[PDB]
RNA sequence: GCUGGUUCCAAUCGAAACAUGUCGAAGCAUGACCUCCGCCGAGGUAGUCUGUGAGGUAGAGCGACCGAUUGGUGUCCUCCUGUCAAACUCCAAACUUACAGACGCUGUUUGACGCGGGGAUUCCGGUGCGCGGGGUAAGCCUGUGUACCAGGAGGGGAACAACCCAGAGAUAGGUUAAGGUCCCCAAGUGUGGAUUAAGUGUAAUCCUCUGAAGGUGGUCUCGAGCCCUAGACAGCCGGGAGGUGAGCUUAGAAGCAGCUACCCUCUAAGAAAAGCGUAACAGCUUACCGGCCGAGGUUUGAGGCGCCCAAAAUGAUCGGGACUCAAAUCCACCACCGAGACCUGUCCGUACCACUCAUACUGGUAAUCGAGUAGAUUGGC
RNA sequence: UCGACCGAGUGGCUUGCUACCUCGAUGUCGGUUCCCUCCAUCCUGCCCGUGCAGAAGCGGGCAAGGGUGAGGUUGUUCGCC
């Protein structure tokens, strides 16, 4: 468990090219598509997204903890077969290095992992739900934003007028 | 640079747009210039011969004479006068 | 004397409009109370605050 | 804002500086009411609480002053009264008034008496296992009542098992 | 080729801490760059504009290549759906750059641009800002463009190489700059508003001034929806009835173990019961209705300032005192103080001009002359 | 009461990194003796919760006034007993 303080900034050039980079660890992200995959997003009255408020790198282990803790809540509330879908839109393309094992001699790091670069204002997660379940997705997102670096905004992108009043 | 050859860092400047690829039209290869004429130096990626050192792409020189079919063009590199041997295919008349 | 001032200032999403009353003894001074007040209460520059009508 | 409190019948209210005094057949209560830019005055038969300030902190104190004065009206006429009941399981608890303090002997078998000193003009009257605590000032009476209950507090043992103590039973209204 | 030292005054110019080679990296040579001398004789180009050219970084995009990278279907199968690139590009700046013209500035007695020759010094650099590459990071390593320190005074900044003003002959009178105007301390306890109660704060930049994720009916301001004098919201009082203890299950399942149903009357209203509660009934509430009262209520979006989160070693701090409708913060505004800057009198040096054998005198010009380590040049004690 | 994953921090006691200070020298480790301090508190005081009957505990809050000792192995610090 290396701290994200090491990896969270965009200070480095984009390092994505697998033709030049070997030994890249697999992603810990289980699924990018959750709930009912056979159903269209547009079948739902309500669309809610988690928006990242600062440009950052979110590493794959953090994406998974975040996704997990959100989807686990939906499953616990709406039920395993519950009617909704959640998308994790970002993929961890940026490869991460650590200079481990000499000091600063030949310091270029070995490959330790992956992160997703997210610009401020982007949708990280988008969930589609029925009006009755909307407070359950808000709650899932609250748990999710606690597991990633940046402060987040929770936004209802469709059917807000239907919500509460 | 990791190497000092003349083609170092020439990837862009020596490459055609894919539409301009293929044998270039002969009209500009046979163009005739007079002593005193200002010409622009730009290598044509599709024409292998009569070239000059890629560092001089973009120079505008003055035609001072011919050597065989090639032209002798006078430029100033930094503060230094040089004479470039180049064919019409890589030359365009200024204005 | 009570003057009512209406206008708008930049916001998240669309621009936001207000209506505000002040005790100033003039139509000019009433305008500059709104400028002064919103400068304080909203941390807003005077150029950002756009005033349409004073009544 | 401004609020007006009609003084009730057979009650007098005097205001000297930040102090207000209320006199009735049951007694007299004086109170300091002091908060920035709140004026408390007696005008004729009506007590007036007012301020040029409308902010939440000001309204809070205004509402508080109102209830303080009304409580004083109630205390000098009708009076204030708290009911209390002594309970014990094993050791009989002796609860008496000695001078200006109420004294509790044999609490949980303790050799040492527990004491609390009565606030102000408050009266403590014991009849068997019942007590009544009364007076004109709700502050003094309420506290005297509370002190009696607090005096039987036990930190070190399970309270669900050890319940002995004097407890407030009836609490005043209006 | 390493450390130390190398003794009088003044005037002009004024660096390099980089490139190539080197048993070379604590050195040297050759270039770059500084300076002096002779020659040449009319152009030159540190700025901008325009024209004729060069370019593939930022951004963007990828059914435009390429390689990464989602899911769902229709029989490996031409739609839909989710993402990317320093070593990808169907696109594509700002910008940098070759040449020419124009304006500007400069040069033709101060000879520019250039040519030839003499003399060096220098090849440990550093910092800020912008762009970077490496690194968890560094008062870190290594580039790049630029300005500064080095070699740069004076005025601010508590102190303080490179942050702000500012480039400076002597002397003198003014007026400003940065930054300040409650006292220490020159100038305001200035004006019109508003916020903050935390001494928050009184801290531009920074190794240096911390404070984060996450919280906040602390408080101020600006919206949107719904309800309300046909009486809302809250509280208090009263009423929450009958079929009926619904059916099934069960020994009994009585609103409330469980399955299913969830009808019907009397009504102003009251569930085949929303939650406690019982072994099961009691019993307490909620829904729902009426009364008392009387004026706003309620949901939700955004913003400002503060609060929590917040633990270190000799004596606590914003430089200090201390400050709370400020001496804090934000929006404006008014008058001041305050440099060697700028203006101005006189003088000095230097360059140049006129006169001359000679600035030896005399007169004139400098907005476009006056800081300087190493070093080059020259008058003098 | 224990508490994973992931996320945000504080300290400057370890270790590593850097090469800014000193090579015309700032005397080493461990121990000792003597003084002052910090709090992230082991005991003591006052509290809160408890899977608190009591007793004995466990966990937490405030709190640095005082205390925190003697021995066997090992140069040891540390650590074991
Ligand atoms: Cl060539
Ligand atoms: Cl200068
Ligand atoms: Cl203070
Ligand atoms: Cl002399
Ligand atoms: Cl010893
Ligand atoms: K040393
Ligand atoms: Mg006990
Ligand atoms: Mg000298
Ligand atoms: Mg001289
Ligand atoms: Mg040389
Ligand atoms: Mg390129
Ligand atoms: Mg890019
Ligand atoms: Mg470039
Ligand atoms: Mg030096
Ligand atoms: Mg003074
Ligand atoms: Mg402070
Ligand atoms: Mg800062
Ligand atoms: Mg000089
Ligand atoms: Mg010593
Ligand atoms: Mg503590
Ligand atoms: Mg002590
Ligand atoms: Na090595
Ligand atoms: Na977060
Ligand atoms: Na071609
Ligand atoms: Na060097
Ligand atoms: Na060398
Ligand atoms: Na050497
Ligand atoms: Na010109
Ligand atoms: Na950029
Ligand atoms: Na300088
Ligand atoms: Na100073
Ligand atoms: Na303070
Ligand atoms: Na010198
Ligand atoms: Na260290
Ligand atoms: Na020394
Ligand atoms: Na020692
Ligand atoms: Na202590
Ligand atoms: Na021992």
């Amino acid at each position: 468990d290396k701290p994200a303080s090491m990896y969270r900034d965009i200070d480095k050039p984009a390092y994505t090219r697998r033709e030049y980079i070997t030994g890249i660890p697999g992603s810990k992200i289980a699924q990018h598509k959750m709930g009912r995959k056979q159903k269209d997003a547009d079948d739902y009255p309500v669309q809610i997204s988690l928006i990242v408020e600062e440009t950052v790198q979110l590493r794959h282990g953090s994406l998974e903890a975040s996704r997990l803790s959100a989807n686990r809540h939906l499953i616990k509330e709406l039920g395993e077969e519950g009617d909704y879908k959640m998308t994790l839109r970002k993929f961890p393309h940026q490869v991460l290095r650590e200079n481990k094992q000499d000091g600063m001699r030949a310091a270029f790091g070995k490959i330790v992992g992956t992160a997703a670069r997210v610009q401020a204002g982007e949708q990280l997660f988008t969930a589609y739900c029925n009006v009755e379940d909307a407070e359950h997705v808000k709650e899932a997102f609250r748990r999710a934003y606690n597991k990633i670096t940046p402060s987040c905004r929770i936004k209802v992108e469709r059917g807000e007028e239907l919500l509460i009043a | 640079p990791s190497s000092n050859g003349p083609l170092e860092g020439t990837r862009g400047k020596l490459k055609n747009k894919p539409r301009d690829r293929g044998t270039s039209p002969p009209q500009r290869a046979v163009e005739e210039f007079d002593d005193g004429e200002k010409v622009h130096l730009k290598i044509d990626p599709s024409v292998p011969n009569g070239r000059f050192h890629p560092r001089f792409d973009g120079q505008t020189g003055t035609v001072e004479g011919k050597q065989g079919d090639a032209y002798k063009v006078d430029i100033v590199d930094g503060g230094k006068e040089k004479t470039i041997i180049v064919t019409a295919a890589h030359l365009r008349r200024q204005e | 004397s009570t003057y009512t001032v209406r206008g708008s200032f930049p916001a998240r999403d669309g621009p936001q409009q207000f209506e505000k009353e002040v005790e100033a003894p003039n139509e000019n001074v009433a305008e500059e109370r709104v400028y002064s007040d919103f400068g304080s209460q909203h941390n807003l520059k005077r150029t950002q605050i756009t005033i349409e009508e004073v009544a | 804002p401004r609020v007006e409190l009609e003084i009730p019948e057979d009650v007098d209210a005097e205001q000297d500086h930040l102090d207000i005094t209320v006199e009735g057949d049951n007694g007299s209560v004086t109170r300091r009411l002091w908060y920035p830019d709140i004026d408390v005055s007696v005008d004729g038969d009506t007590v007036v609480i007012e301020s040029d300030e409308d902010n939440a902190k000001t309204m809070s104190t205004i509402g508080t002053f109102q209830s303080h004065i009304e409580n004083m009206f109630h205390g000098v006429t009708e009076g204030w009264e708290y009911g209390m009941e002594v309970f014990y399981s094993h050791f009989p608890m002796q609860v008496n008034v000695e001078g200006d303090e109420v004294v509790i002997e044999n609490f949980l078998g303790e050799k040492a008496p527990r004491r609390t000193t009565i606030h102000g003009d408050t009266d403590v009257e014991i009849d068997g296992e019942e007590l009544t605590v009364s007076g004109p000032d709700i502050e003094a009476v309420g506290q005297t009542a509370a002190d009696i209950e607090q005096l039987t507090r036990i930190n070190d043992k399970d309270v669900r098992v050890f319940q002995d103590g004097v407890y407030i039973t009836r609490k005043p209204n209006r």
